[PDB]
């Protein structure tokens, strides 16, 4: 079973460094071409480089070139992308891939944000009803973090449907979250609904009850 | 540098439907074009390579033709798993380049918003911070118009919106719509309005509150 | 109304495994025009003469263009029992043919050199017990069934490309090998003609 996992991403300051690592594995690493590519968050795919099996040939777009380096390791089975002199058109999820005349298989991703602002903690509020129907909407709000990713689950992930979390967005420095989750009336508040919140970035933990007002 | 045009950005069809993506290069890429499928999570795979070989996991009903600059992605017997963007990319030569993609989106009967205002939480209000949010949910199509009013007048300055893709359970969308005021600048009003205009209704669907 | 030998003048040309291939129809050529633009090193026919295929009429003419080093030359005839006439490319046996090797001179800028010549130094399709090997010999104008699963570039010499065969195909792979030759210092060619025969339109003739 063919295994791409990224790691590396982070916040980084423009004109900074930093290096991606991928660990391959469920198969034979240094019989095939390795690539990067990355994605925009307008969701815009673009190759970044390509390196041949044994590590002789690399290859890249003029928008990297003399910026990045690809890398192999065909003993340890894991791919490199250095990056240096970052800008901010350089915020984007970066994905290993295997290649070949096509890109086989790709891994997750791991996410990438090039800015000058700084890591900030989110405040996680939650969001009752007005002070009724056969159902009822409770949401969670989350609010003043950079950068991207939270996580958000409701009652640790066992409560999955009816959810609904949106799209963060961003207003200047920072991003706001949000998440609704409807039940049946009989559902809430007779029973704990909690929202769960991490920021890794910050190394941020969250949990927020639901309570009627 | 070799140009890829996915000539459309979003489709619609229903479900046992046959889709098909077309995608044209600046160039003659000698076949050397590959379809990949991205699902909502991110999660990203390859389905076509060569204009029309599969890759291998990828089911029968997906299928490649082309030539020259002109290649085609078809998908027999749409069904639901297959909500996802569509992206080709062309092989010939480097830079290997991918189009914009193509959104697809599956049809259901229509479905009118769940609509629910939330006053800011007396945790923000303490902060000094007041968010008033709205979540519009489950609806179909995706097309609507989010107003809000405060003591019945219209407000458009510090709105934030969020929209979700396709829920691939329901083929709803949802979206949320969040003013963000200052403590004190909510404080000097009473009524608070989110209004939905919807296919669905030929009048706004309304939800509102009372600071009191 | 005159052939048009246009597409071969610009860009990269492609590698002798996925060839491109020009087909002449209804219209007038001139090979001494394209020739000339060429500094041509070899230039050889089957079943018909260098200034017969020049001036004479057909139902068609196919015209395949490629990037080929000179120094791999003697595999290119049909006598060879090397990897190109195997795996790459084999000219017609039944119809009168033509091989011509030439070098793009320094002048004619407008055509792109590739980083190195590729080619497959082997084709062959594994059975489902991954151990039974059927290898695919190229037949004469055909390609390689394996052009689809190398790239349009082979990455590195040696490398291996691969590809698992669905149910319906009979299941295995699909194996295929790579090697290099590093690039001149102007770029090497070679180009295959054949003609074709009909009798309702002999609509390919030399220009007069
Ligand atoms: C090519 O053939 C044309 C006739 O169509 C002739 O006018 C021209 O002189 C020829 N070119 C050369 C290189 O002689």
């Amino acid at each position: 079973e063919v295994k791409l996992v990224e790691s590396g991403g982070g916040l980084v300051k423009p004109g900074g460094s930093l290096k991606l690592s991928c660990a391959a594995s469920g198969f034979t690493f240094s019989s095939y071409a390795m690539s990067w590519v990355r994605q925009t968050p307008e969701k815009r795919l673009e190759w970044v480089a390509t390196i041949s099996s044994g590590g002789t040939y690399t290859y890249y777009p003029d928008s990297v070139k003399g910026r990045f380096t690809i890398s192999r390791d065909n003993a340890e089975n894991t791919l490199y992308l250095q990056m240096s002199s970052l800008r901010s058109e350089d915020t984007a999820m970066y994905y290993c891939v295997r290649d070949g005349n096509s890109m086989d298989y790709w891994g997750q991703g791991t996410s990438v944000t090039v800015s000058s602002a700084k890591t900030t903690a989110p405040s996680v509020y939650p969001l009752a009803p007005v002070c009724t129907g056969s159902s009822v909407t409770l949401g969670c709000l989350v609010k003043g973090y950079f950068p991207e990713p939270v996580t958000l689950t409701w009652n640790s992930g066992s409560l999955s449907s009816g959810v609904h979390t949106f799209p963060a967005v961003l207003q200047s420095d920072l991003y706001t979250l949000s998440s609704s989750v409807t039940v049946t009336s009989s559902t809430w508040p007779s029973q704990s609904i909690t929202c769960n919140v991490a920021h890794p970035a910050s190394s941020t933990k969250v949990d927020k009850k639901i309570e009627p007002r | 540098d070799i140009q890829m045009t996915q000539t459309t950005s979003s489709l619609s069809a229903s479900l046992g439907d046959r889709v098909t993506i077309i995608c044209r290069a600046s160039q003659d890429i000698n076949n050397y074009l590959n379809w990949y499928q991205q699902k909502p999570d991110g999660t990203v795979k390859l389905l076509i390579y060569y204009t029309s070989r599969l890759h291998s996991g990828v089911p029968s009903r997906f299928s490649g033709s082309g030539s020259g600059s002109d290649y085609s992605l078809t998908i027999s017997n749409l069904e639901q798993e297959d909500i996802a963007t569509y992206f080709c990319q062309q092989a010939n030569t480097l830079p290997p380049t991918f189009g914009a993609g193509t959104k697809l989106e599956l049809r259901r009967a229509d479905a009118a918003p769940t609509v629910s205002i939330f006053p800011p939480s007396s945790e923000q209000l303490t902060s000094g911070g007041a968010s008033v949010v709205c979540f519009l949910n489950n609806f179909y199509p995706k097309d609507i118009n989010v107003k809000w009013k405060i003591d019945g007048s219209e407000r458009q300055n510090g709105v934030l919106n969020s929209w979700t893709d396709q829920d691939s359970k329901d083929s709803t969308y949802s979206m949320s719509s969040t003013l963000t005021l200052t403590k004190d600048e909510y404080e000097r009003h009473n009524s608070y309005t989110c209004e939905a205009t919807h296919k669905t209704s030929t009048s706004p669907i309304v939800k509102s509150f009372n600071r009191n | 109304v005159e052939c048009d030998f246009s597409p071969l003048l610009s860009g990269t040309p492609p590698q002798v495994y996925n060839f491109k291939r020009l087909v002449f129809t209804n219209c007038n050529y001139n090979l001494t025009k394209l020739l000339s633009l060429f500094s041509v090193n070899d230039f050889t026919c089957s079943q018909i003469s260098p200034a017969a295929i020049a001036s004479n009429c057909y139902s068609s003419l196919i015209l395949d263009y490629f990037s080929y080093p000179l120094s791999m030359k003697s595999d290119l005839s049909v006598s060879s029992a090397g990897p190109i006439s195997q795996f790459n490319y084999k000219q017609s046996f039944s119809n009168p043919t033509c091989l011509i090797l030439a070098t793009v001179p320094h002048n004619l800028t407008t055509i792109t050199k590739p980083l190195k010549y590729s080619y497959i130094n082997k084709c062959s399709r594994f059975l489902s017990d991954d151990r039974t090997e059927v290898p695919q010999l190229v037949n004469a104008n055909q390609y390689s069934p394996c052009v689809s699963i190398v790239p349009s570039t082979v990455w590195e010499d040696g490398d291996y490309y691969r590809k698992q065969l669905s149910p319906l195909e009979g299941g295995g792979w699909l194996v295929a090998s790579g090697s290099t030759v590093a690039m001149t210092e102007q770029l090497q060619m070679g180009f295959g003609i054949t003609v074709q025969y009909g009798t309702d339109t002999n609509s390919v003739c030399p220009k007069l």
